């Protein structure tokens, strides 16, 4: 009875392990399912399928070059010292 | 790649159909280690109870029964130092459990917390691009140009 206690004492142990090794073990399992690891990347690969197509748009409308983005830099300066210069002229 | 959004908001929800099994399977771990840590308080008190079996026992100034009152005490601290020490190693198992569930639920919200992050580029991408379907399909690119096609017939 000490013994067989004992070992149902201990029987009882080794299946609360046992759960928690379950537990342990069954945290994991939906985890690593979703997680892609990069092989499909379905997280991601469906984000690049997407990505092919916000360059089609950019190839179709002009996106703004070095050049353009110079045009409306220059031109958002002349905006800034044109429009300056009609306050000075008013406030005088 | 068949639907899986509807999988992500699923296999996350799936994710409770188990993180709880860790909450009562942990919880399973505890109360056998506070009932043997009640029943070492018994064996410890059952200890202390020859205590008094073997602190008065001498007194008239006698030995004998007094000789073998601990005698049954080793026996008892014997199941105490064992059974005391399982107790001792038994603190790590919990110890450590309890984190992987804090650190579970932590990540596991984070998880699910970027989980929607991720639905919701998803759905700014999918606003992102729905915007541009009907804008492309009306403008003829030249191609067909039958706003001016038709226009120049």
């Amino acid at each position: 009875e000490r013994k067989y206690l004992e070992l149902k004492s201990q029987k009882n142990l080794y299946l609360a392990r046992l759960k928690s090794a379950i537990a342990a073990q069954k945290i994991e399992e939906i985890a690593g399912n979703l997680d892609n690891a990069s092989a499909s990347s379905l997280f991601e690969r469906i984000e690049t399928k997407i990505l092919e197509l916000e360059a089609e748009r950019e190839l179709l409308n002009p996106p703004p070059s070095p050049l353009d983005k110079k045009f409306e830099q220059w031109e958002e300066q002349q905006a800034v010292e044109a429009t300056l210069a009609a306050m000075k002229a008013r406030r005088s | 790649q068949e639907a899986p959004e509807d999988l992500l908001e699923r296999l996350l929800g799936e994710m409770e159909l188990e993180l709880i099994e860790l909450r009562r399977a942990l919880a399973q771990t505890i109360a056998t280690f506070k009932s043997t840590e009640r029943q070492r308080d018994a064996q410890q008190l059952i200890a202390q109870r020859w205590y008094e079996k073997a602190q008065a026992a001498l007194d008239r100034g006698n030995e004998q029964l007094a000789r073998e009152a601990l005698g049954q005490r080793q026996s008892y601290q014997s199941h105490t130092e064992a059974l005391g020490k399982s107790l001792g190693e038994q603190r790590a198992l919990v110890e450590q459990v309890r984190g992987q569930l804090q650190k579970l639920e932590r990540k596991y919200l984070e998880l699910k917390s970027q989980k929607n992050l991720y639905l919701a580029r998803l759905k700014s991408a999918i606003a992102a691009q729905k915007i541009e379907e009907i804008a492309g399909n009306l403008d003829n690119a030249s191609a067909s140009s039958l706003f001016e096609r038709i226009e120049t017939k």
